């Protein structure tokens, strides 16, 4: 994916590898090697008026 | 519905693929501060304006 | 010394995920019509009303097919009295 | 499936639409002319409809689900004769509510981020589809600029911002439930507070939600201006300058415009005031203690949400081609053959975006018709006094 | 022998965190 | 009138019930006038109802009574004429 | 009644449940139209017999 | 098959879009008829024509 990773306070269960949203888009991921939970934000966009 | 103010009359004009209404309305203009009473009682009977 | 053995089946459920991500409830979408409504509305509480869930459709049970007459002649070839060189 | 709601029972009835009751869980079947009702007990006692089935049949009542032919109302024969009239000897003053939607959320969806993400293979293969995406963004921009026009033609019908006087002596009438509350933030009335608390309202792959031009703090300022103008000046501020008039005298004007003489107001001015104050206080309860009063506002929100939720969930569809993920198809296949699967995914996602935009265009027409109705009601009901009935 | 299997035997199907949602 | 995927759902109000609504509205306005649309239906004799409706278009009330048998005759002959405006030209 | 695009059609996503949603919205709106036009009396008035 | 699916689904979408436009037209007409039943039948209307 493409996005901004930030530190997150979402508590995963010890088998769940990545979060998801009610659109079924992945908005969190546990990284391996340290098992931190990382949020995913889309890289900021918008029109130019 | 037919312009700002109390509606007097209005006039159509034809425009291309449309119409233009000229709404002639009555706008009250310059107002004076006064003092009212709901009714005025004379001879012990209350009189209301017609 | 006693146990229980059940068999999995390809069924669709509606699982309720908590705030902590755990499953706290589930709905079997073919158990009864109320659970079909719950899976249709994607809700565990349905409000009063009439909700369309599926399509009843009668399935055909049999298959049914001028007086078969005109098979070609061999009996005059294969069971012939005389052949040729 | 007929249900009385799971907060009452878990009994259901099942309606099979348009089949005979000979063609199939069986308890008491009932042919209906709308279908076959299984699980509802047919009664002869007609009532008022609550769960409409069809062709006159409706449907829990004393721990069972019944099915009846619905009743249209209580029959009365009014006692007509030549030379008899009935004249009222009293009145009630009734405050009813009417909820009208005015605007939607101004979404705008970029195609190239929606339909292609960041894959330049997808983008370069999308350029040969022409001006579909400038068409789609032009359509959604037209909807979005129309929403602000809807709001400002409903609410912005005062040239000036009137303020109610700081002492509220309106002859006994208590507009405290509709005038703004200064002893709270956002400066809204109690009723506007419960309207915002009872309506319960996301930036991803293509979607953006433009904020409305008039903030709620500004729409509430418009509507407090309209209230202060009506209270202090009557209908005179919708025409010309706001001419102040005492509120019992204004209400005596307004009885005089429905055919009741104005001494009926004054000689009952206390009673009328109390009826007003008791009827304006039941609006608070009839919204608060009754959910789905704001359903006309709610469905609009819900419909827009699920339209977006059907758009985003349409991204995860193969449409044919082997994967719905744009990266798992560039790193799978050779690109004289990858760009037939990419093209298949483009035409699927483009038709999804286009059918979303056509549903938006045809729903924004409903909201524009309703906003025109709300602007007409603000002009005729609020700023004047309608003679046109209901 | 047989026994009813009331509402029992539901497993997490996909190793995906999902919070306050109803996933079908 | 259904074959393949398409079904035609019957309307919730049958034509008997729509006709019962229509007779309810129409018997309300004959016997009570406009009063049943506001509050309770207050009965009023139909000449005296119609005189109010002349008085609502600026014609005074005596124009009704002094021409009452004329007005009833034009009314009956105009509703008799409106069957024939639909039992004829398509 | 063929299975072969009860499988290919599922690859097209939620198109056949969006169209059904639209048509049932139209159908509920038709009953709302009739209810709004005709059901404007609480009571069923009856004309006198003579 | 997929050619026939993308033909018939597009034909269905065209039907549904035409029906949504025609339903909008009939809802406008039904709102007009409800207004005429209110103002013309249940009262006496001063609105010209």
């Amino acid at each position: 994916g493409t996005g901004v990773l930030t530190e997150s306070n979402k508590k995963f269960l010890p088998f769940q590898q990545f979060g998801r949203d009610i659109a079924d888009t992945t908005d969190a991921v546990r990284d391996p090697q340290t098992l931190e939970i990382l949020d995913i934000t889309p890289c900021s966009f918008g029109g130019v008026s | 519905f037919c312009g700002k103010g109390y509606h007097l009359m209005s006039f159509p004009q034809s425009a291309p693929h449309g119409v233009v209404f000229l709404h002639v309305t009555y706008v009250p203009a310059q107002e004076k501060n006064f003092t009212t009473a709901p009714a005025i009682c004379h001879d012990g009977k209350a009189h209301f304006p017609r | 010394a006693a146990y229980y053995v059940g068999y999995l089946q390809p069924r669709t459920f509606l699982l309720k995920y908590n705030e902590n991500g755990t499953i706290t409830d589930a709905v079997d979408c073919a158990l009864d019509p109320l659970s079909e409504t719950k899976c249709t509305l994607k809700s565990f509480t349905v409000e009063k009303g009439i909700y369309q869930t599926s399509n009843f459709r009668v399935q055909p049970t049999e298959s049914i097919v001028p007086n078969i007459t005109n098979l070609c002649p061999f009996g005059e070839v294969f069971n012939a009295t005389r052949f040729a060189s | 499936v007929i249900t009385p709601g799971t907060n009452t029972s878990n009994q259901v009835a099942v309606l099979y639409q348009g089949v005979n009751c000979t063609e199939v869980t069986g308890s008491n079947v009932f042919q209906t002319r709308a279908g076959c009702l299984i699980g509802a007990e047919h009664v002869n006692n007609s009532y008022e409809c609550d769960i409409p089935i069809g062709a006159g049949i409706c449907a829990v009542a004393s721990q069972s689900i019944i099915a009846y032919t619905m009743s249209l109302g209580a029959e009365n024969s009014v006692a007509y004769s030549n030379n008899s009239i009935a004249i009222p000897t009293n009145f009630t003053i009734s405050v009813t509510t009417e909820i009208l939607p005015v605007s939607m959320t101004k979404t705008s969806v970029d195609c190239t981020m929606y339909i292609c993400g960041d894959s330049t293979e997808c983008s370069n293969l999308l350029l040969q589809y022409g001006s579909f995406c400038t068409q789609l963004n032009r359509a959604l921009t037209g909807i979005a600029v129309e929403q602000d026009k809807n709001t400002q033609e409903v609410f912005a019908q005062v040239k000036q911002i009137y303020k109610t006087p700081p002492i509220k002596d309106f002859g006994g009438f208590n507009f405290s439930q509709i005038l703004p509350d200064p002893s709270k933030p956002s400066k809204r009335s109690p009723i506007e507070d419960l309207l915002f608390n009872k309506v319960t309202l996301q930036k991803f792959n293509g979607l953006t939600v433009l904020p409305p031009l008039l903030t709620d703090e500004m729409i509430a300022q418009y509507t407090s201006a309209l209230l202060a103008g009506t209270i202090t000046s009557g209908w005179t501020f919708g025409a010309g300058p706001a001419l102040q008039i005492p509120f019992p005298m204004q209400m005596a004007y307004r009885f005089n415009g429905i055919g009741v003489t104005q001494n009926v107001l004054y000689e009952n001015q206390k009673l009328i005031a109390n009826q007003f104050n008791s009827a304006i206080g039941k609006i608070q309860d009839s919204l608060s203690s009754t959910p789905s009063a704001l359903g006309k506002l709610q469905n609009v929100v819900n419909q827009n949400a699920q339209a977006l939720n059907t758009l985003v969930k349409q991204l995860s569809s193969n449409f044919g081609a082997i994967s719905s993920v744009l990266n798992d198809i560039l790193s799978r296949l050779d690109p004289p053959e990858a760009e037939v699967q990419i093209d298949r995914l483009i035409t699927g996602r483009l038709q999804s975006l286009q059918t979303y935009v056509t549903q938006q265009l045809i729903r924004a027409a409903e909201i524009r018709a309703s906003a025109n109705l709300a602007a007409t009601k603000m002009s005729e009901c609020v700023l004047g006094q309608s003679k046109r009935v209901d | 022998a047989y026994t009813n299997s009331f509402t029992r035997g539901v497993y997490y199907p996909d190793k995906v965190f999902r919070s306050s949602v109803l996933h079908s």
